[PDB]
């Protein structure tokens, strides 16, 4: 149980054909973070079971991630049915929950996804007896006294999970950056493609964004260390930034020479977002609706979302988190700049380059 | 540039009697007597051209490969105009483990010949690009597969293997499956090379009889 | 590490062709390496390995 | 002025080409190959001689049995094995069927690259008929593994020659209706006449063979100068042109289809009765009834299907007039049941080396014509 | 051979045959004659004197040239020389010019300069049918 | 026709050569200059007013009104022979006992190493397999295993329509190969009643 | 003009699994059914390689080589093309 | 005769009347699947005769005046999910032109262990899987030794 | 004065001249600097500092040349440089005097029964 999870059945040096001994069930495996977690587990020789609700075309990318027989795909998942949850975890000694929601729909509310399903999942996990680890994902700004509904339902579900499954680990990362993220992508869709970009108040609320590969490494580091069972970890990058600094960094990176943002009082932003929030129910959910066009985002922007003092973070897992503002994490937003990424004139350094290279590049 | 279409009738013959007799019987002695310093060893064996004849194999030093090939191309009795291939054979038991082999065809007199040079891993062989234009890609492939360096080549670079491929695959001490393998990584979003792992390892079947007499 | 040795005659047969008796006629000396880890494939049961020198000394080097 | 060359990358999607242009005129062409290099020469050292035979079907996979032929002949020469008469006739007949298949594909793929789409669809139904002929004798439409050391694998089934004669009775009409769309057409002539000219000295200096060599005025056919199996008995003509043109190669290839039809007709009438396999039981496996009734046959069946025959120590190079030129195998034997070294000589490897000197002075729309008229397949190029 | 052109070509006229196969365009536009063959062979006979008298290379080249000149002398028409030496005369003149060109490179390399006790091992092959089939 | 013209030359060096020199008149494959009025009208009716395009158009219009060679798969099939090498299968005697006796000859001859065999003795003393796998994604469908088998146990049957959606469905074990043989036994026996005259 | 696509029973009238006449395939020669001795036909193991005496002081006479060559169109002799490869009677 | 056409259509479709045929979902799929539409409406109603019927309900027809290789065809009984894997092996060699034998002219020897032909199960979760798979009733660990349990 | 014609330092100078174009083309401006890249390529050269044969030196320089044009012609991308050049160097200089007192033997013992193969 302690460190018998990672040692007792480990066969091979740890590549694609090796065996790690982990059978894991990842809920929400076709999502943004879940795909990276499923890739992290399967590449080391673990069997990963992936139930999903969507069409098979949106889950086909998970089939590549592991050797023959080690990626198991279970379509038509209904999380209101306990039989599907029971079948999906029936051979697993690790359960990882990445199921979450950002907007409400006439079929699904925040309590159904953040409260009721994690409680029933923790109960059915404790019923089996062979599940040695339950990794539940919540947010850094989760709080029971939060005006935003999703943060409050997330904290309530964290309490229910720690109640029903006492050794379950609660993971609370900050904003996650990546190619398919929900943080820079919507901010770039707000800087471009709109007449103006509203900023709540002065934009001085602080955040701690983190990289998706560091969170994927954090899950494996949690599975290694037995002490982290039953704890709560906050995952945040090495830099604390305000939203105005994030907007300035995106405007400098995109090479946009016209600041289209406008600072607005919070009541004005809520008055803008109110007509498309009283009609969010009785509707099956519309494409290209931003998760920033809600009052819950406005309430989140009136507070800090950072790692608390004395909390367990990346350093207790042995991980030095990568920088988010520069390097490989900022390379996808550099592709959306005006004109294209491109190299340059490339002629100052081609002086003492050999003969065929300059003609090959037509310099 | 030979074997122009000259007879407009159907020909029921191959070669003339005197030149075929000379090529099939006297060519080894002729080459040895005319240019003795070029030849170090000769084998007359089972005839590349046909199952019914015999044909010579000439061993030479690398210092005289180019003059011997020029003589074999331009001499009036040995008009070997076509170079069919250049290759190598690895003999790890020898002090010089490589044998570079040149096959030639004479369209003038329906003949063939084989020329060999023995070198180790660090002795260069002179290029035959100026003598034969096909020698370029064959020497590039021989360098790629065996690591034989051909001095004086215009652009000796690998032609067959992968872009970053170090190592010469046709050596006897190189593994059949190699050292690295290739897969797509979802995290790095790139096709990545990794150390080799096999789901089912290769099964080597040792069939060889302890009564068999032909093993050399 | 490598081992240089000439393998003995098999006990099941009486012929001597693959021995050092015919050493000048036939190459008989071998180079062999120590084994590395092997395990079973979970799906089929086939024997898996990560050794690149798994058969190169026993098949090719004489 | 001091005009630098403009370079171009031509296709990852398996030929890669790096051209240089001085406007609309090419100055250089450099083919980058190895995208189909699967290392078959290394893998043949780890097979017995029967085990490594189906590698040769997958070298020139438009012309399979001709690739098998040279490997089989190289083994047979070192083994000192004689092939019986009926097996030699069967080998000649299926070699010519193979040549007809290859030339159909080559001419119609060339004319489709130029822009004519209908001759492709007309010739592939004839290709389907000849694939049915492959399947009826070997059970595989393409990778037959039919030619073996000492003969062929199975006998001809009763009723095959009847249908081969029925196909050959109408094939000349098919070739005739093929030429009505291309031979006397001005667009095809304006695409093919005087494009990529090869003289005789350049053809021999660049190791050319096959229908390239005959279109430059050289009378050289390996089936008439260094004959193998029963090709010396066959009566046929060598077509000769003298410009070294794409148009002349197209005409030579059509005439070679006519001559292959002539050889096929001669083989259908002179097919003898007798053995199709060599009676040396220490090389050729026994029949399945003999194996189930005599002890020596079962022992030879057991040993030939596990250890295989031992080839005596030596070397040879043996070549065949493959439909793309001279295909040769250099076999090196130390004495074992496995080849010590098996070098494969492919004609398309030598033909593709010429693209730097053939495309000079041509335009971008003539590169695909040059590549099509060289008749290249990258399985045999990239071994 | 078979001509792929659908027109009717005579090919008994030898100049038409030399035109059709590309000898005029690709090898030599000037027609080769018996006198040019004699001149080229005498050029070889002059060029070979750079080799030593006792060398087998000089004896080989001289004997080949002497036989070629005897064929040229005993045959007046060029079709007869074509039928004897089994080529076109343009090919034969090119052969003689190439043989004359070869001499300074061989003479610079000096293959005859071996020691007196020079030795070359030769291995010959005997077929099984010599001792198995009927004598 | 295969004749050439000065002007229809596809390149530039020959185009420059034909308009500045009369060397093309010596070549016998060229079309000669017209000599009188009627020949000039024939040449102009060749170049202008096409008539070489029209012959190909008449041929393709004849093909438009001709018969077609398409079969309506899967209601209609192609043509195959009893020697056809399809899906591998394991066979039984008419009693119901397996023919296979674990000789490991088919595993030895397999050039792809697509066969994996383990065996021990059965509880009645018989020599039978405990594992017989065929990796169908490693197989080359040569038929050498069918040739090496001395008891006709492994065959390549007449089935070619066995495409799947997962690759794990193409790693056949012993039970599925016996199920294939039990499915296809009568057809395999009908094929082998003809092919035993030749083999 | 011969038509593509023959109609019914004019091509492949019988399927290969319903051959109308039974086939009797020879697999052995009648000369070897009862005379089975092998060493008289062991061509594989009876070939020889012999090291020649060291080719140093031999006498290559070019006069004999060029004395057997013709000088007139008639008296030219040509080697005929072999009709078949050796079958050894089978 | 159009009466011959309609009688052929009813015997091929398996319906009882033209009103039952044109008001069926089979005609609804034949408006959207043209391969089935051609096979039922043109080929099965043309010149030819019925040969036999297998145990899955498929009908087999032949026409000797047709071209070679288009003499034989099948009308599947499953109109909505037709598949060639439902053809029994005693009809497979006839329909693929391998032999000229079918149950209507040849008595095949039936083994006692013969499994009947049915549609493929690929794409569903009841397909074949190896014994080490997750979808098995009890997955195998293929270890070749026994561990000590205290 | 410099062994075997000083060809090692001439090739090192040629690669150092080629290096900023590699940094621009592979977009490694914010990943590594030219000084550390020069130090890394220098560390590649010291591994064969005890070669006693000039022909081995010539072959090594030819092979290193062919490596540098396969980096110049974009036949290996930035992730190849990451996984083959600079992270092995940073692993060889990062694990020195670790925060744990375990010997290399005990780390190898706890990892697996056999030594690691490759990287
Ligand atoms: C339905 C679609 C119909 C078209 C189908 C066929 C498409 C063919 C496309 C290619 C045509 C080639 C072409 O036009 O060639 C030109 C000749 O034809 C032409 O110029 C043809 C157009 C003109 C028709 C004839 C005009 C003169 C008739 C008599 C006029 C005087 C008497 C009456 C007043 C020039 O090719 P070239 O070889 O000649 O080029 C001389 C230098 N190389
Ligand atoms: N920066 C971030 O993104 C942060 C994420 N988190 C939390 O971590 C998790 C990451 O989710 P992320 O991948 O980031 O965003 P996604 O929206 O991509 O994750 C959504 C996943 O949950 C599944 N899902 C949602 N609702 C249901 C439902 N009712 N029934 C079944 N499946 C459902 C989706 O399946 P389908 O695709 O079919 O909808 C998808 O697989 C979430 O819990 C998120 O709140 C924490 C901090 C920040
Ligand atoms: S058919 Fe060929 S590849 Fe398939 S199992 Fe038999 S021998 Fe192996
Ligand atoms: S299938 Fe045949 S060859 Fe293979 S092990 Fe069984 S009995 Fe032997």
């Amino acid at each position: 149980y302690s460190s018998t999870l990672m040692t007792a059945d480990k066969l091979g040096p740890g590549g694609r054909s090796s065996v790690s001994g982990i059978t894991a069930t990842v809920f929400g495996a076709n999502g943004f973070l879940g795909s990276y977690i499923v890739n992290e587990l399967a590449k080391r020789g673990s069997q990963v079971v992936c139930p999903f609700r969507s069409t098979e075309n949106e889950a086909m990318h998970l089939k590549q991630m592991g050797d023959l027989g080690q990626i198991v795909l279970l379509p038509e998942l209904d999380i209101r049915n306990d039989d599907d949850i029971k079948r999906a975890i029936s051979r697993s000694n690790v359960i990882i929950n990445c199921v979450g929601m950002r907007l409400q729909t006439k079929n699904w509310s925040f309590e159904d996804v953040h409260v009721d399903f994690p409680k029933r999942l923790a109960k059915l996990a404790a019923e089996t007896g062979q599940v040695q680890r339950l990794i539940h994902f919540s947010d850094m700004g989760a709080d029971e006294n939060h005006k935003s509904l999703r943060m409050r339902t997330k904290a309530v579900g964290d309490k229910e999970v720690l109640d029903a499954f006492p050794d379950a680990t609660i993971v609370r990362p900050g904003d996650i950056v990546g190619i398919e993220d929900h943080f820079y992508n919507y901010l770039i869709y707000q800087l471009t493609l709109t007449v103006f970009a509203p900023v709540v108040e002065s934009g001085s609320n602080k955040i701690q964004p983190t990289y998706v590969l560091d969170v994927a490494d954090a899950v494996a580091a949690l599975l290694r260390k037995p002490d982290t069972a039953g704890k709560t970890l906050y995952l945040g990058g090495p830099e604390v930034l305000t939203m105005r600094e994030v907007y300035d960094l995106l405007l400098k990176t995109l090479r946009i020479y016209r600041d289209d943002t406008v600072h607005l009082p919070a009541w004005a932003v809520k008055a803008m977002y109110k007509p498309f929030d009283s009609v969010r129910r009785m509707l099956p959910g519309l494409p290209m609706t931003s998760p920033l066009a809600t009052e819950d985002y406005v309430e989140e922007m009136l507070r800090d979302k950072v790692v608390p003092a004395g909390a367990l973070g990346y350093a207790d897992l042995g991980i030095v988190p990568q920088k988010v503002t520069d390097g490989l994490a900022i390379e996808p937003v550099r592709h959306a700049r005006v004109g294209g990424y491109r190299w340059g004139d490339m002629s100052a350094v081609a002086k003492d380059i050999p003969e065929s290279v300059r003609k090959y590049y037509n310099i | 540039g030979y074997a122009y279409a000259r007879k407009t009738t159907d020909k029921d013959y191959i070669a003339s009697e005197h030149m075929q007799a000379f090529g099939n019987t006297q060519l080894t002695d002729y080459i040895i007597k005319t240019v003795p310093k070029f030849v170090k060893m000769a084998v007359t064996g089972p005839a590349q051209s046909s199952v019914l004849y015999q044909e010579p194999t000439i061993y030479t030093t690398p210092e005289s490969l180019v003059p011997l090939m020029v003589f074999l191309r331009d001499h009036t009795n040995t008009q070997f105009k076509c170079l069919l291939d250049v290759t190598a054979v690895d003999f790890p038991e020898r002090a010089a483990r490589f044998e570079v082999v040149y096959h030639l065809l004479s369209p003038r007199w329906n003949n063939r010949i084989r020329v060999k040079v023995c070198v180790d891993e660090v002795t260069a062989v002179p290029t035959l690009c100026k003598v034969f234009n096909t020698a370029n890609w064959f020497e590039r492939e021989t360098w790629d597969m065996f690591g034989v360096f051909f001095s004086g080549h215009p652009d000796l670079r690998r032609i067959l293997t992968d872009y970053g491929f170090t190592g010469h695959p046709l050596r006897k001490d190189f593994p059949m499956t190699g050292y690295q393998e290739v897969r797509y990584d979802y995290g790095k979003k790139r096709v990545v090379s990794e150390p080799l792992e096999l789901t089912q390892e290769f099964r080597y079947f040792d069939f060889n009889s302890p009564w068999e007499t032909l093993n050399r | 590490k490598a081992r240089i040795y000439a393998p003995a005659r098999t006990a099941s047969q009486s012929g001597l062709a693959r021995t050092v008796d015919f050493a000048t006629t036939t190459p008989a000396w071998k180079i062999e390496f120590e084994p590395t880890a092997k395990w079973q494939n979970p799906l089929m049961g086939w024997t898996s390995s990560a050794d690149p020198l798994e058969n190169v000394g026993r098949s090719a080097l004489v | 002025a001091k005009v630098n060359n403009f370079t171009l990358n031509f296709g990852p999607q398996v030929l890669r080409l790096v051209l240089e242009m001085q406007g609309e005129i090419i100055m250089r062409a450099d083919p980058h190959i190895g995208l189909l290099h699967r290392g078959t020469e290394k893998l043949l050292e780890y097979k017995t001689y029967l085990q490594g035979l189906p590698y040769f079907d997958r070298l020139d996979y438009v012309s399979m049995m001709c690739m098998e032929h040279s490997y089989v002949l190289a083994i047979e020469q070192l083994l000192n094995v004689s092939v019986p008469l009926r097996g030699q006739y069967i080998r000649v007949l299926f070699s010519e069927i193979t040549r007809v298949l290859n030339h159909l594909l080559a001419i119609t793929c060339h004319s489709m690259d130029v822009g004519a789409l209908t001759p492709f669809l007309w010739a592939f139904e004839e290709r389907e008929k000849l694939f049915e002929f492959y399947e009826r004798v070997s059970g595989a439409r393409m990778h037959a593994a039919y030619f073996r050391v000492g003969g062929v694998s199975q006998d001809l089934p009763i009723g095959l020659l009847r249908d081969v004669y029925d196909w050959a009775r109408q094939f000349a009409s098919r070739l005739d209706e093929m030429e009505e769309l291309l031979t006397g057409n001005r667009i095809w002539k304006e695409r093919t006449v005087d494009v990529g000219t090869i003289t005789a000295q350049m053809a021999w200096d660049w190791g050319c063979s096959g229908p390239i060599l005959r279109a430059s005025g050289i009378d050289w056919d390996l089936r008439k100068t260094q004959p193998y199996d029963a090709y010396g008995k066959m009566q046929f003509n060598v077509p000769i042109a003298g410009h070294g043109d794409c148009y002349d190669r197209y005409l030579v290839r059509l005439q070679e289809m006519r001559e292959s039809l002539r050889i096929i007709y001669q083989c259908l009438n002179e097919m003898p009765d007798g053995l199709y396999k060599s009676p040396d039981g220490k090389v050729c496996p026994p029949s399945r009834s003999t194996m189930k009734q005599s002890m020596e046959a079962l022992i030879h069946h057991f040993k030939l299907y596990t250890e295989g025959f031992h080839v005596p120590a030596g070397e040879t190079y043996r070549a065949v007039e493959a439909p793309k030129g001279e295909f040769g195998v250099y076999l090196v034997s130390r004495g074992g049941n496995r080849p010590y070294r098996c070098k494969i000589r492919s004609p398309g490897y030598a033909h593709l080396q010429m693209t730097d000197v053939i495309s000079r002075g041509a335009m971008l729309a003539d590169v695909v014509t040059i590549i099509g008229t060289l008749d290249v397949v990258f399985g045999e190029i990239d071994r | 051979f078979k001509a792929v052109a659908d027109v009717e070509i005579d090919f008994n006229n030898r100049e038409v045959l030399k035109k059709y196969v590309g000898i005029r365009d690709h090898l030599s536009k000037e027609p080769g004659t018996r006198g040019k063959l004699i001149e080229a062979l005498t050029e070889v006979l002059s060029s070979i004197k750079a080799a030593p008298e006792g060398s087998d290379y000089r004896k080989a080249v001289e004997a080949s040239c002497i036989y070629r000149l005897k064929v040229c002398k005993e045959n007046e028409s060029d079709a007869a020389i074509e039928e004897v030496l089994d080529a076109h005369l343009e090919e034969l003149i090119k052969e003689a010019k190439e043989e004359a060109r070869l001499v300074p490179l061989i003479a610079g390399n000096a293959p005859w300069d071996v020691p007196a006790d020079y030795a070359v091992p030769v291995v010959d092959y005997t077929d099984a049918a010599t001792i198995l089939d009927a004598p | 026709g295969t004749e050439r013209r000065p002007g229809e030359s596809g390149a530039w060096k020959q185009i420059e050569r034909q308009r500045y020199a009369s060397d093309w008149e010596n070549d016998p494959t060229f079309k000669r200059t017209p000599k009188n009025l009627a020949e000039v009208l024939d040449d102009s009716a060749s170049m202008l007013l096409l008539t070489d395009v029209w012959r190909g158009m008449a041929y393709t219009l004849g093909a438009f009104f001709d018969k077609k060679v398409t079969i309506m798969y899967p209601f209609e099939k192609g043509q195959l022979s009893p020697r056809f090498r399809g899906e591998h299968a394991l066979r039984r005697y008419p009693t119901g006992e397996e023919r296979c006796i674990a000789c490991k000859l088919c595993e030895a001859i397999c050039p792809a190493q697509a066969i994996t065999i383990e065996a021990e003795e059965r509880e009645d003393g018989s020599r039978r397999t405990t594992r017989y796998d065929i990796d169908m994604t490693k197989c080359i469908y040569c038929g050498f295993c069918q040739e090496a088998c001395p008891v006709d146990a492994i065959v390549e049957g007449p089935n070619f329509e066995f495409s799947t959606e997962t690759r794990e469905e193409l790693l056949y074990d012993k039970q599925k190969l016996l199920e294939n043989g039990d499915k296809w036994e009568t057809e395999i026996a009908t094929n082998l009643r003809t092919e035993s005259l030749y083999r | 003009f011969e038509h593509y696509l023959p109609m019914g029973l004019e091509y492949r009238k019988f399927s290969p699994g319903t051959q109308p006449v039974k086939a009797v395939v020879p697999h052995d020669s009648p000369k070897l059914v009862y005379d089975i001795k092998y060493f008289v036909r062991d061509y594989r193991r009876n070939n020889k390689y012999t090291a020649r005496t060291v080719d140093a002081k031999t006498t290559f006479d070019f006069d004999k080589l060029y004395a057997g060559m013709p000088t007139k169109p008639e008296q030219v002799k040509n080697v005929t093309r072999p009709l078949i490869m050796p079958t050894r009677g089978y | 005769s159009l009466s011959g056409y309609f009688s052929r259509l009813l015997e091929a479709s398996g319906k009882k009347s033209v009103g039952s045929f044109f008001a069926s979902w089979e005609f609804g799929k034949m408006l959207v699947d043209g391969n089935l539409a051609h096979n039922v409406l043109v080929r099965a109603t043309g010149a030819g005769r019925l040969v036999g019927t297998d145990y899955n309900g498929n009908r087999y027809y032949e026409n000797e005046e047709a071209a070679y290789g288009r003499r034989r065809w099948i009308v599947y009984k499953d109109k909505f999910d037709y598949n060639p894997t439902t053809i029994p092996p005693e009809w497979h060699g006839w329909l693929n032109y391998i032999n000229d034998y079918n149950p209507t002219n040849t008595q095949f020897k039936q083994p006692t262990y013969q499994i009947e032909a049915s549609m493929t199960k690929t794409g569903t979760q009841t397909c074949y899987n190896p014994k080490g798979s997750w979808f098995s009733a009890k997955p195998r660990n293929w270890r070749k030794y026994e561990s000590w349990t205290p | 004065k410099r062994l075997f014609g000083g060809a090692a330092r001439h090739f090192y100078f040629e690669i150092c001249r080629c290096l900023p174009f590699i940094q621009r083309l592979h977009k490694m401006e914010e990943m590594v600097s030219l000084k550390e890249l020069r130090a890394i390529v220098k560390e590649k050269f010291k591994e064969y500092k005890d070669v006693k044969d000039g022909r081995v030196v010539d072959l090594l320089i030819f092979k290193g040349r062919e490596e540098i044009e396969t980096y110049l012609l974009m036949h290996k991308q930035r992730h190849h440089v990451v996984t083959e050049v600079v992270e092995p160097y940073y692993a060889k200089q990062r694990a020195v005097k670790k925060v744990t007192t375990n010997s290399p033997f005990l780390d190898s013992f706890l990892s697996s029964g056999y030594a690691a193969i490759g990287v």
